[PDB]
RNA sequence: UCUCGGUCGGGCCUCCUCUUGGGGCGCCUAGGCGGUGUCUUCGGGUCGCGUGCAGCCUCCCGUCCUCGCCUGCCGACAGCGCUCUGGGGAAUUCAGGAGGGGAAAGCAGAUGUGCCCCGCGGCGAGACUGGCGCACCGCCGGACGAGCUG
């Protein structure tokens, strides 16, 4: 396997922020770590001594559907460095740490955890990384942190809830700039167990267009997870930013 | 950028006053051109994108000073026809767009208030004060100035209204509370000078709510006692002084401020054979407070400051003066 | 408080703002060999792993950095190289692995197959014709 | 400068009164903001320093002073104006004396001929 | 003028500042640059010649096909232009019509045809040579860079007597006679 | 000076007035060169083993013998592309285009102040009143009103 201490190189990936570490027999995904030299979850990290302080962190795609989607090769995830990134589903903040490392010390992540102990993990990672603020409350009630979240540009969402479309609809209606960019994770077994998952995907899409989006890309993150679809869309317009 | 055009509006409205001043012998043509030029440059400076309250004050000072010069010169020319209305009105409009662009300047606000008050527009003044209070609800100074203007006019109910809304708001500092007590006792003094208020229980009441205020401190009650001790020539002044004394004795018993008010307590309306007798009484209080188990450094600092005021007042006896000097040196 | 300024008034860019300043690659000949290896990482795995044949003609990325894996605290019994296997360079690592024999074997196969009928063959014919 | 553009319309004077402090950051900054074709014809020799914003050293000044008469006449006339005006000060006078002395040394080094008439 | 906006474009449909319909796609200019002429007056003189030529062709075709004088002048125009090199065949009036062209004239000027014979690398640099004057015709030198080289003279136009160029050639090909 | 007709000119409109038996610059290769790595042939040496015979054995260095690799040059013909006031390069001048931030960026109807009076309108203490009310618990409506204010 990709055992520790191997000499690999890092090159830029076409989305900003993310880099790709390639070496020997292994190619894999990585991001500049803000808080240098300290793991998040016993993740592997990459050192480099530049002519010291700079260190990167690998992601596991099996762990984060965000990673898996990038490896599948989405077009654009809208979260350039500097972009205010709402998260939904701060499942103890692993991928949230990764996305914080993307948006950097100039960006911002506002996170939503509903469970408490996961939230303890979450606020721990927030206490480390300054650019992510946590929010622990019910994502179904964006009134609960309407005082706390300003206008963000990209909504990531990965909650496993059956009302997912109306959830993202209301949170978008309260927190998204015209020209909104969003990604959402679909577990077809969670939305509708009986149905064929592709049609499940379609129904999700049509609910989202009903809630005024425009889908523009969509793929099964297949060789990293079964029956999940990443969907990329825009709020309220066609081209991405403005 | 539309700045030229917006200036075109304001300068074109400025025109006919200048037409009239041309048509009078009050100014000559080159002066007129100087005036128009300066006005245009200032107006452009105001409607610039990046502007600042200092620039605003600069401009309005220019116009107001022009008004005064015009007045002086037409007085020298003994001409009564010209008014100041248009100048004052355009001056107002300057203040209005000033507060639209920068609402957040106490400095520019108070300049506005003072401008209105010097020209005699009290209804407008109350409106302006209203908006300023609405934009800065933590500012004791504006709260005070509004309420003090209301009390000086005499509208005691609206004075109380401003002050109660302000004490409802500004609960970090005691400052408004002392100011409201000050003007309320001043109103009681106005009633006594004109001679319920027969009781005058209201400074007791504000002291009672002060007791549960967030800033509620021993030093707070001490300054309360100070402003109460001002103008003791009253009726229930001894009543309220006894009350504040017994309350802070019950609450902060061995505080050096409690010992300080225990000293300076019987000196309510005194200047005078009643002067040195109460002096000796408070001096017995002082020696008792000094020998008592209190923070002697704090109490002595309080006492040498009060003695600094005491020696600041004149007309006393030398033996008394020197024994105060010795009791201060012994601290 | 208000002091005299300093004057300091006297091409394609150097470090990348849009990727947290990966520097432009200094091109050590070892790094060039490394990149040659990486573009050939297909033939490294002798049939045991096929990669997506990401081949430009210009095998060089204009931005790069040479790094090393730190520590997988989950796996520290085998997922880590021993000191005598912690080599300075990628090509050194692939040297220190096995199947260098197998490389040699395949190379000498192709050596034969291209020495097939080219010139020594013909000289042997003309010799055994001249005799 | 920012009002009357002294550096543009009284160039030679300001360059004159800053030349004595020719080692200092003030002088280099002024050197930056000077307009080139505006520099008086004697002082044109500071242009490579404008191209490279470092102060010139005193040997460079004295060498141009030795070659030309006009720069030396100019410095002397400036400092004479000052001391006619009773506004001189020991730093400037020391500057002027040093530069005049080294310049005259070098000038006699040039004027030596051997040939009787050219020496005369 | 900036790229005009949407509605302003829909008003300035027929407005353009460069390509005039009188400017004729700038055919004048496109050719003149491509063929290195020095006198757009010389372009238009070429042109009205080509025009007289084409109206002769058109009226010639207008003549009924069976006539002697038609046959005689078909042959005459064709073989004459062919000996002026501007054509490529000598048996097709349709080729005279939609083929005879000022561009073909320019490619039978002098510098273009010395590029074709390979005197020099690019017809610009050829113009520079013959302006300095290394380039002879027959036995004369030639300065006028519009000396229209007819086909009987392409075989002759060569280098002049005392030329550093000719001596350079002999230098490279190693026969450099100093006599 | 109200129409009308006709006319080898023009305005307007059209398709030609370019797509060259051409040139430059590239791709592509047969291959020459430089760097350089094997395999064969032997010879010298070398770590060690052995019986220190015989041998065995690691490593190196040189010859022979050919073959191969290099974003390395150059690269004939033929085929293709681009492009032609030839192709590069640097300063510098003007004419546009595309995108990133930074910017309260904010003229929907731009009327001096103060008074009183009138008109109209709001709050607004308080005082009534009509009918309705088969879960019976209260509704909803008229019209007076001190005082304040627009």
């Amino acid at each position: 396997g990709a055992k520790a201490g191997k000499k690999v190189i890092v090159e830029p990936h076409r989305h900003k922020g993310v880099f790709v570490a390639r070496g020997g027999k292994e190619d894999l995904l990585c991001t500049a770590n803000l808080v240098p030299g300290e793991s998040v979850y016993g993740e592997k990290r990459i050192s480099v001594e530049t002519p010291t302080k700079t260190e990167y962190r690998i992601w596991n795609p099996f762990r984060s559907k965000l990673a898996a989607g990038i490896l599948g090769g989405l077009e654009t995830i809208y979260m350039k460095p500097g972009s205010k990134v709402l998260y939904l589903g701060a499942a103890s903040g692993t991928s949230v740490s990764h996305v914080a490392d993307i948006v950097g010390p100039t960006g911002a992540v506002y996170a939503v955890e509903f469970s408490h102990r996961s939230g303890r993990d979450l606020i721990n990672m927030a206490t480390r990384r300054t650019n992510v603020i946590p929010i622990v409350e019910d994502a179904r009630k964006p009134m609960a942190y309407r005082m706390l979240v300003p206008m963000v540009d990209v909504i990531f969402a990965d909650v496993a809830q059956p009302d997912q479309a109306r959830i993202v609809g209301i949170n978008a209606r309260l927190f998204l700039k015209q020209g909104g960019g969003l990604l959402i994770s679909i577990k077809a077994s969670c939305i509708d167990s009986t149905a064929p998952p592709e049609q499940v995907f379609a129904s999700e899409v049509q609910k989202l267009r009903e809630d005024k989006f425009f889908p523009k890309e969509q793929l099964t993150l297949e060789p990293y997870e079964r029956d999940h679809a990443m969907v990329s869309c825009v709020y309220l317009q066609k081209e991405f930013e403005g | 950028a539309w700045v030229a055009d917006k200036a075109r509006f304001y300068l074109e409205r400025a025109a006919p006053e200048l037409r009239e001043w041309e048509e009078k012998e009050i100014f000559t043509k080159d002066e007129i051109r100087n005036l128009v030029a300066k006005r245009s440059d200032f107006e452009h400076l105001v409607l610039a994108p990046g502007t600042k309250p200092t620039d605003f004050l600069n401009y309005v000072n220019w116009e107001r000073s022009l008004d005064r010069l015009r007045a002086k010169r037409c007085a020298r020319l003994n001409i009564r026809s010209v008014t100041s209305h248009a100048s004052q009105a355009r001056t107002f409009g300057i203040f209005e767009r000033a507060v639209l662009k920068h609402p957040g300047s106490i400095e520019l606000w108070l300049a506005y208030l003072e401008f209105a008050a010097q020209v005699k527009a009290t209804k407008r003044w109350r409106r302006i004060m209203t908006r300023a209070l609405r934009l800065h609800p933590m500012n004791a100074s504006l709260w005070t100035l509004a309420g003090r203007r209301a009390a000086q006019n005499g509208d005691m109910q609206r004075a109380r209204a401003h002050f109660l809304r302000g004490c409802r708001f500004c609960t970090r500092e005691p400052t408004l509370w002392l100011e409201y007590a000050r003007c309320e006792m001043d109103w009681l003094a106005r009633m006594e000078a004109k001679k319920p208020a027969l009781s005058g229980a209201i400074p007791i009441a504000v002291f009672d709510v002060a007791r549960k205020q967030p800033f509620w401190g021993p030093a707070a009650a001490e300054k309360f006692f100070d402003v109460f001790a001002k103008f003791g020539h009253l009726s229930c002044h001894e009543r309220i002084i006894s009350h504040v004394v017994t309350t802070m004795q019950e609450l902060f018993p061995n505080h050096p401020c409690t010992w300080s008010v225990h000293i300076r307590q019987p000196l309510v309306g005194v200047d005078t054979p009643a002067f040195p007798k109460a002096l000796r009484e408070s001096l017995a209080r002082l020696k008792a407070a000094l020998q008592s188990t209190t923070d002697r450094k704090a109490l002595a600092t309080k006492m040498v400051a009060w003695m600094d005021g005491i020696l600041a007042i004149e007309k006393l006896d030398a033996a008394i003066r020197t024994v105060l000097e010795h009791t201060k040196r012994s601290l | 408080e208000l002091s005299v300024r300093v004057p300091q008034l006297p091409g394609p860019p150097d470090t990348l703002s849009d990727w947290y300043n990966i520097p432009r690659t200094n091109l050590t000949p070892e790094l060039k060999r490394d990149l040659q290896l990486l573009r050939m990482r297909d033939v490294v795995a002798m049939g045991k792993q096929f990669f997506k044949k990401d081949n430009r003609k210009d095998f060089v990325p204009e931005y790069c950095q040479v790094g090393t894996i730190i520590a997988g605290a989950t796996d520290g019994v085998s997922g880590r190289l021993t000191r005598k296997e912690r080599k300075r360079t990628i090509v050194e690592e692939v040297l220190s692995s096995d199947s260098v024999s197998k490389y040699k074997r395949k190379y000498h196969e192709i050596q034969e197959h291209k020495k097939s009928g080219r010139k020594g063959y013909y000289k042997k014919l003309m010799a055994a014709r001249k005799r | 400068i920012r009002r009357f553009r002294i550096h543009e319309f009284n160039t030679g004077t300001l360059l004159a009164t800053f030349l004595p402090y020719h080692t200092i950051p003030a002088f280099v900054t002024l050197l930056s903001i000077l307009p080139v074709q505006r520099i008086p014809i004697e002082y044109r020799f500071l242009d490579p320093y404008i191209k490279s914003l470092t102060p010139p050293p005193r040997a460079a000044i004295v060498q141009q002073a030795t070659n030309r008469p006009d720069l030396l006449s100019a410095i002397s006339r400036y400092t004479l104006d000052s001391c006619r005006a009773k506004q001189e000060y020991p730093g400037l006078i020391s500057f002027w004396g040093g530069i005049m002395a080294e310049a005259v040394n070098g000038m006699i080094d040039k004027m030596r001929s051997g040939r009787r008439a050219i020496q005369l | 003028v900036r790229k005009l906006k949407y509605h302003e474009q829909k008003l300035l449909k027929k407005h353009d500042f460069i390509n005039y319909k009188s400017d004729n796609n700038h055919r004048d200019h496109d050719v003149i640059r491509r063929y290195m002429i020095q006198k757009p007056e010389d372009y238009h003189k070429y042109n009205r010649l080509c025009g007289s030529l084409r109206q002769f062709a058109h009226r010639l075709s207008l003549l009924p096909p069976d006539n002697e004088v038609r046959r005689k002048h078909e042959t005459l125009l064709l073989d004459k232009l062919y000996d002026m090199g501007i054509l490529s065949t000598k048996a097709k009036l349709s080729a005279v019509e939609h083929n005879v062209t000022v561009s073909a004239f320019a490619r039978r000027r002098l510098p273009v045809v010395m590029t074709r014979l390979r005197m020099a690398e690019t017809v610009q640099a050829a113009t520079k040579l013959i302006e300095q004057g290394h380039v002879r015709v027959g036995v004369e030198e030639v300065r006028d860079p519009a000396f229209l080289v007819t086909r009987n003279m392409e075989d002759f136009v060569t280098w002049t007597v005392g030329s550093k160029i000719k001596q350079n050639i002999m230098k490279y090909r190693d026969k450099l006679d100093d006599f």
